[PDB]
Order: structure tokens, then sequence, then C-alpha cells
């Protein structure tokens, strides 16, 4: 049922179970390039997540998906229904946030958390640079509300890198790839969501994989409670799994069992 | 003949196609003397894309005013293909942009389809063209 | 009102939207008499007929041509093995609905789709067309794909592999090893999805040999000299001598001197007297052509339609060389570095019915000898001058002579009888300037084609509030069929590196007029391609803007989209035919979750599409 609505999919042959959780803007086909690198020594589990383009928009309950917690209710629901006692967890990038929560919430269930393009909050604070300046973030919302208020009343929403792209366009680029109401809804739950006073509550070990050019690493390295390797990739981008996958395939196999 | 030279074409005087109706039949038939005879003239070259194309000028004329409608039954009585083909095509071109309402207006037709039948015989057509 | 001779009026209809109104959404005297004999032999259908095909008096006894290739979901294998009663139950009722099918077209993913469809029509079946943009099953025999046809279907005369992807070796095997069947062929298109580097001599020579009776052969062959196995002077001969009953032969070198000489070509044309229609379209060139072209007229009198590739010095200057050739209905010289004002002038002595001239990439030819031709040939109606014709750059729109009459026009970038127009823009070039203040006014233009190539990653950021002026086409008032093909425009898709920009700009830039073309009625939109992923898929603006074309009955997207972006189009109030047609090699999912789309989604979208009230 959730297994149907959220297009869950189990593929490889193996005993060890690999869970692949996509980010917001995308859907599960962001993993299609990487998948076969692991698909022969792993039972790889994938899902589309309720706010992705390729799930029906009807399953978006607007007075339910108001915080990050119900996204986590879905993740754990999936895992339980397939009947998985333990799996390693690759999550990018809100789905890293979702992974962290789910592993605090249920530390029995994760071999390792592998978190691609993770930050615990994206609203850069007077101290310090963990995300984007609120001036910019404001401009991104300012663009999505145009799109929402185009979407009714039937006009074409045309707001993309009609934006400003400090570190923001590449991030926000993919966000536009959903139904504009749902874009706006899940775009705000991204930026208002902060979980940096939950990191040192994480017991299960974690490897962060981070996209290229003190900054972030040295913050979350010290602050995560589990064992905390932080690798950074060579080339920049929001989606190292589509751009540059042969590389991200390696960092992934290197951050496992 | 009545309702004589070059009336060879039909399946070689009879009141069924009366003078009004058969009058027209002669117009197009002796216009096809030009089509047959202009092949025989004039100089060795060509001069031969005015039957294949430009002879259709007056083909697409001559059909101002049906009935007509009874000219098909006259072109049926006389078993003459290229005239039936012509007028039967020009009735086609009437049935084109006409919605099923506009068809039975300009062709005096009784709508008999019960909305029980009608949108099921419609749902037949959503299984084609797509 | 007469009867039953309406079936001769009805049979010249021919538009499929009209045949639906009168009759099956109208009165009885046609809603059996049309669905009976007069169906005009054609039906390409919509929905998986392995779902609830529930009908009864849905019988078409005179139906000749059936098209199970646009059957949905679009890519999927139709009633193959990866139980057979589920297949055969469907095959039976497809035979029940349409018997007496002579001509079939299908989407043959693997040969069993064919072994499970044919044997009903086994006796009637004359032409077959196969369609496959997807990867071949990599483990088939390998004569496999074609086998079920050549063994069972013993009336198989024609075969259209134009868009059926293959290895070249499947064609060789299947055609050389069924002599009774293969030596009964008359029509053969071996363009295999435009995917192969061409047929080799060793491959081609025996296919010709195995089909002695053949009238039309259309194929790509490997022409590059530096290979042991090119098609050259001998191979062409063995083609001709193995099947001289050829009236139509079209032969193109694929791409991204050399081995064919007049010597051989004269020997070649000499073997093919029945030749009406001929094309050699190569990058590698034939040098002095005149002598070879003369022989073409001398040995093939019927030669009318002809199009030549890189064939140098077809015609020199006075007297008569390519013009020896009397009867050319339509000529297209393709790549000449030696075709001069002089030569254009002369072949005014080929105005048999030159109804079609075309110059592709022929530089030393001036905007002017062009006036020459449209003057001397004044029944010349379609024309095409293209991508690297150096002198003509919409100056030669301002050539007048045939603006009374030209029924079609193609060009890279009143007119009282333009029916159809075809543009070739490049990069991020604008539409409006180089077309509409070039020359503008076309009160019968219906169809228009727009192609764009390529590499936006090295374009400038179209100055804020710039556009491709799709809006300036609102002047043309019977313009109801569009075809905006951005496919060969490469870009960055969901994630562009820093400084660069993604394609949703470029889709905007391109699509931003179409709301305004109120005549619009049939759109074919190929979205652009990201360098290295082979799903072309829509972005927000594209779906938003296409949604606004309120008067389209048909919309065809040669790419994909996810279910959020699918539902935009339901808003289009009378839009009826809608499909994602990923007709490009290689075409990729669903048994793999390779793109945004899921068949679960589109089968759902398709319900809401014809569960709305539409005219």
């Amino acid at each position: 049922n959730i297994l149907e609505a959220l297009n869950v999919r189990v593929v490889g042959t193996g005993d060890r179970i690999l869970f692949l959780a996509h980010g917001f803007g995308t859907d599960q086909s962001a993993w299609h390039l990487i998948l076969p690198y692991f698909t022969q020594n792993y039972r790889v589990v994938l899902y589309d997540l309720v706010c992705a383009g390729s799930v029906n928009p009807d399953y978006f309950d607007f007075n339910r998906y108001t915080t990050l917690d119900p996204y986590v209710d879905d993740l754990l629901n999936i895992v339980d229904s397939l009947g998985i006692q333990n799996c390693a967890y690759v999550g990018h990038s809100v789905s890293a946030m979702i992974g962290i929560i789910a592993s605090i919430r249920r530390p029995e269930l994760f071999s390792k958390l592998i978190l691609i393009g993770f930050s615990p909050r994206f609203l850069n604070d007077e101290d310090y640079h963990g995300g984007f300046e609120e001036g910019e973030i404001e401009k991104v919302f300012s663009a999505m509300e145009a799109n929402y208020e185009a979407w009714v009343h039937g006009f074409a929403p045309l707001a993309v890198g009609a934006d400003v792209p400090a570190a923001v366009r590449e991030f926000s680029r993919t966000l536009f790839n959903m139904r504009p109401d749902i874009s706006l809804f899940v775009s705000r739950t991204v930026f208002n969501s902060d979980l940096r006073g939950v990191l040192g509550l994480v017991r299960v070990p974690t490897c962060v994989i981070q996209t290229a050019k003190a900054s972030v690493a040295e913050y979350l390295r010290s602050h995560l409670g589990g064992d905390t390797t932080v690798e950074t990739l060579k080339t920049e981008g929001h989606l190292p799994q589509l751009s540059a996958p042969a590389q991200l395939a390696q960092f992934l196999r290197r951050a496992l069992p | 003949l009545k309702s004589e030279a070059v009336a060879l074409e039909s399946q070689a005087p009879l009141p069924n196609v009366t003078s009004k109706i058969l009058a027209k039949v002669i117009e197009y038939c002796k216009r096809h003397v030009e089509a047959a005879a202009s092949k025989a003239e004039a100089v060795e070259g060509a001069a031969t894309s005015d039957d294949d194309l430009k002879a259709w000028d007056a083909d697409f004329m001559k059909i101002d005013q049906a009935t007509l409608f009874e000219l098909i039954l006259a072109a049926n009585y006389l078993n003459i293909k290229n005239l039936l083909d012509l007028t039967c095509q020009t009735v086609a071109d009437m049935i084109k942009g006409k919605t099923p309402e506009e068809i039975r207006t300009t062709f005096n037709i009784k709508n008999d389809f019960t909305p029980e039948e009608e949108e099921e015989v419609r749902r037949e057509n959503q299984w084609a063209f797509e | 009102l007469p009867e039953p001779l309406l079936l001769h009026i009805l049979s010249f209809l021919t538009d499929v939207r009209s045949r639906h109104r009168a009759a099956l959404a109208c009165g009885r005297m046609r809603a059996a008499e049309r669905a009976t004999r007069s169906e005009l032999s054609l039906r390409g259908d919509p929905r998986s007929p392995g779902f609830l095909f529930l009908s009864h008096a849905f019988r078409f006894p005179a139906l000749e041509h059936l098209d199970l290739s646009l059957v949905s979901p679009w890519g999927h294998p139709l009633l193959s093995s990866v139980i057979s009663e589920q297949n055969a139950f469907i095959a039976a009722r497809l035979a029940g609905c349409f018997p007496a099918v002579t001509s079939l077209a299908v989407y043959c993913r693997d040969p069993t789709t064919l072994a499970n469809l044919t044997p009903h029509w086994q006796a009637s079946l004359r032409r077959v067309k196969l369609v496959r943009w997807h990867q071949r099953p990599p483990t088939l025999p390998d004569g496999a794909d074609l086998e079920p046809l050549l063994e069972t279907c013993a009336a198989l005369r024609e075969l259209d592999l134009s868009e059926f992807y293959c290895w070249t070796e499947d064609v060789v095997r299947a055609l050389t090893t069924h002599p009774s069947a293969t030596a009964a062929l008359t029509h053969l298109d071996l363009g295999l999805a435009a995917a192969t580097d061409g047929f080799k001599s060793s491959e081609l020579g025996p296919i010709a040999a195995s089909c002695p009776n053949l009238r039309k052969l259309v194929a790509p062959c490997l022409f590059n000299p530096r290979f042991s196995d090119c098609v050259g002077d001998d191979a062409l001969l063995s083609l001709a001598t193995s099947c001289p009953r050829l009236t139509v032969l079209r032969l193109s070198e694929p791409f991204e001197e050399a081995a064919i000489t007049v010597a051989g070509l004269v020997a070649f044309f000499a073997a093919l007297p029945a030749l009406e229609d001929f094309t050699m379209d190569l990058q590698h060139n034939v040098l002095e052509a005149a002598p070879a072209m003369e022989a073409l007229a001398r040995r093939c009198p019927r030669i009318k339609f002809l199009t030549l590739g890189s064939f140098q010095g077809l015609c020199k200057a006075s007297w008569l060389h390519l013009d020896g050739v009397a009867v050319c209905g339509g000529l297209e010289s393709l790549y000449m570095k030696n075709c001069q004002d002089l030569t254009d002038a002369s072949l005014a002595a080929i105005g048999r019915g030159c109804r079609r001239l075309a110059k592709f990439g022929i530089h030393g030819c001036d905007l002017v000898t062009s006036a020459g031709i449209r003057r001397l040939a004044f029944t010349l109606r379609p024309t095409l001058k293209e991508v690297t014709v150096l002198h003509c750059r919409l100056l030669h729109t301002a050539e007048c002579l045939t603006a009374l009459s030209p029924i079609r026009d193609r060009i890279e970038s009143s007119w009282e009888m333009l029916r159809s127009l075809s543009l070739w823009f490049s990069a991020g070039q604008l539409l409006s300037p180089l077309i509409s203040a070039g020359l503008d006014s076309c009160p019968v233009l219906e169809e228009i084609s727009i192609k764009v190539e390529g590499d936006c990653r090295t374009c400038p950021r179209p100055a804020p509030r710039t556009i491709f002026g799709l809006s300036d086409l609102a002047g043309f008032p019977v313009l109801a069929k569009m075809k905006l093909d951005l496919s060969e425009a490469v870009g960055y898709a969901l994630t562009a590196p820093t400084g660069q920009m993604d394609l949703s700009l470029w889709e905007r830039f391109y699509l931003h007029g179409i709301e305004s073309l109120q005549t619009l009625y049939e759109l074919d939109y190929w979205p652009p391609q990201d360098k290295d992923v082979h799903h072309r898929s829509l972005t927000l603006p594209a779906v938003g803007l296409i949604q606004r074309c309120v008067g389209l009955r048909k919309l065809f997207i040669h790419g994909t989209t996810h279910e959020h972006f699918m539902t935009f189009f339901l808003s289009i109030p009378n839009l009826r035919d809608m499909q994602l047609r990923e007709d490009y090699y290689p075409a990729p999912e669903n048994d793999l979750m390779f793109t945004e789309m899921r068949a679960e989604s589109w089968l759902r979208f398709e319900v809401q599409l014809n569960s709305r009230q539409i005219d």
C-alpha cells in the first residue's frame, strides 16, 4: 500500500541491504547511474518519496507533511513493511536529514548512515556558514510564490534561474521540478527545518560525502556522536549521482561495512 | 439523344435523368473531349501537366448547387466513374469540419441516436486516432 | 439519402476526426455504414488492448492497414513472452475487430510479439512495419527478430525496418536464409533506426542476391574508402545485377572521394533500366559526375525523382550535363563545391516538372541564378536551400518569382500559396528577425517545422526578457500544425556546473510564444537533450506554456515527464490525443526506473484524459 503509492523497489541480489533515499527536487531515477555499481553485492531498496514528481500528487496531504517527522514515518513504515531488520542508508540531502532523525528514532535499524550533501540547516546564521544567506533564501521563495500564484489561476509559472545563484541556484534548481503548490510547501519545510541540536544524539556511525568548492566538515565532524568520517568530492554540484556518478560510486563503496 | 455525338462513355434517350438533370451531365462529359483531345495535340514536348493538374479547375467548379444530390443518382444511372468519383468527393468535402450537429443540418438527416447508444458508439471512437 | 452507394462518398473522407462525427457520434445510416466497409482502411489505436477491450459491433471488414505501434504504454512489448492464453485471447479479438488486414505496423521489442500477432492474418498479410527504438534483446540467435514473419507469413511482399533497431547481421541472416520467402519480396527499408554505421559490401551484396524480385530498396551503407568492405563500384554493380527490377533505390552514407566513380556508375545505371526514383547521399564524394549523369538519362529513361549527395560537377556551364536528364519531376543536389550560377541557369532545360528543386550546402551558387530557375521553371513549387549555402541568407526569401505559387518551403536561417514551411535555426538564434521582418505574410500556411541545433552550453544568457519569437507566428491564420524540435540542442539538465545554466531557461526561451497561436491544433514537441543522459524531459516553464495552447486536439512530446507535470495538460479543454513518444535510439524504461516517468502514472493520466467531456 505505502509500498505501492511510494513506488518502493528492491533490485539486487545479496544479503546486505542498501537503502537509497533521493533528495527533494528529484525522484528515485536520480540513482539510475549509480545503482549497478552496488546492485550485484546488495539488495538495493529504493523509494519515491511523497513530494517527488512521479508519485501521485493526491497522496500529498497538506495538513500532514508540515514538518520533517511524517516523511520519517513513511521511511520507517517502508522499512518495516519490507521487513528489513538492518540496512545501510544512503541519503541525499533532505533525505540525509530524514535519515539522521530515523536513526535517532530507531538505531537498531541502520548499519551505517551515508549522507550525501548534508547540512543540518540551510539558513546561514550570523554564526556561521552552514547554508545560504536569508536574503537569497528569501529570493528563492519570492520565485516559488510567483509560480504557486501562477499555477492557480491557470497561468504558466516561469520561474527557474530567474533567481540569484550565490550557492543557491544549483541547490534550488531541482526544487522547481514539482507541482508548484507542493514545491512551495516542501521548499519551506526545507529551510525552516533545523536539526543541529540533534547531531550529537546520533549513535550509529556516519560518513558525510560533500560536494566541492572550518566551513562545514569541521563543525559536524566534532558534533555528531557517532564515528564521523567527512569526505569531500572533487567536482561541485547538487547531484553528484547524475553528474559525476563514477566518482560518487567510489566514495559510496568506500563508506560501507 | 434526349431526356448525340460523344455520349459514348456511359455503360454503349431514356426518361430517368430528365433534361434539367441530364443537361449538366453533358457539360462535364464534352469538357472531357478537351482532356482526351489535348493529348493528341500539339507539339512533340509537354505541355502535359494541364490535364494531370490544371484540368481540375472546372472539376472543382460545376458543383455549385446540390441537389446536385440527384446528380449522383444520374451519374449512377449512367455508369460513368470519373464523374461519380468527382461529385462523391465534393460531398466528402462538405462532411469535414461539420460537427455531428452541423452535418445533419446541411444534410437533412434525422438524429435517432439514444444517449444510451450514442456515447457508447462514441466510446468506440476513443479507441482510434490516439 | 440514396442507398447503398453512400459507401463510395464516405470512402473519400479521409480525415479521421470527421469519420468519427458522421457517423459514430451521429445518426444510424452511417454509424454502421461507416464502421463497416468505409473505415478508409486505417486505424492506429490508443490504450493497452490487454486491458478492458469490452466492445461488440466494433467490426471493420474492409480494414487493410492497422497500427499497433502507438498502442500504450508506448514503448512496452505487446503480448510477448518475457501465459500465452492472455496473449492469444487479445490476438483473437484484434483479429475479430479487424480481419482482412493486409498491412500491419507494430512495436516489436522481441520476436514473440510477432509470432503471437501474425498467425491470424498469416494469409492476408502483405506489408509489415516493425518499430523499435529500444535496445535489441542482446541474446537473440541472431536471425531472430525477423524469423516469425519469414516462416509463417507467406504473403509477405513489403518490409519497413526504417525504425526497427537491429544489428546489421540480423538482416543479413534472416534475409539470406529463407530463399522462397526472401525471393518473393518487392519493398525493403533497411534504415535501422538510423543507428547503424552503414551496411558493408559483404553484408549488402548477398541481401540483394537473396531478393531477386525487388522493386524498392532503401538503405544506409558504409561508403568510407579506407575500409576493406565499403560499398563501391563493384558492390553497386552486384546490387544492380542481383535485382534489376528496382524502380526505386535510395542509398545514404551515415555520418556524425571515395570509392564510386563514373566508370562504375555508368556500368551501374546501365544495369537498372526500370529506375524511376534514385538517391545516393554520401559525405565522401564522386568527382566528375556529368558523364555518369548523362548515362543515367541514356540508360534509365524513366528516371524522374533524383537526389544526389556529395556528387561534384553534376553540371558545368554550357552545354547540357545533369540536364541530359529530361524527365526530372524532383531534383535535389546536396553537397557540391562546383555547382555554379551557370549550372543552375542551364538546367532550366530540366523543367519537365521540376516541381521540387533543392540546394543543400552549395557555396559558390549565388542568390541569383536562383532567380534564373524560378523564372525559367514556372511550375516549380516546393523548394529547399540549406545549411551552408554561403550566399543565400534570407536575401533569397526576397527572391520573388514563385511567391504566387510555391506549395512548400525549407530554409536555414505576399506568399499567397505557402501550405508548409520548414525552418532550421541554430544555437540560441531568434525566430522573428530572420523570418518575419525577412518576409512574412502567408494566409494558407498550415504546417510549420522548426528545428534547432545545438550546444547551448556555449551560448550567451539570452538578454533578460528575450525570447525565440514563437509569438510573431500569430500573424499566420490557418497555422494549425506545429513541430518544434529542440532535440539536437544539447544542454545541462537538472544540475549545471557553476557559471553555466540549465535547460529550463532554454525551454522558456523557445516555447514562450505558443499561447498566442490561436489557430494551433497539433503540436509535436521534442524537448532538448542533456549531453549525457538519454531522457529528454520537460521542465516547469515548458509544461506551463504548452498547457496554455487552448486549442489543441493533439499534443505529442518526444521525451517524458512525471505525474505532477503530466496533469498540467488536462486543463487543455478539448485535447484528446496525448502521448509521450520516445522515438529515439536508445529508448529506456519501464522494467527499469530510469526516468521520472512511471507507467503506473501515465495509465492513470490517460484515464483523466478521456474521463473529461470533450467535443
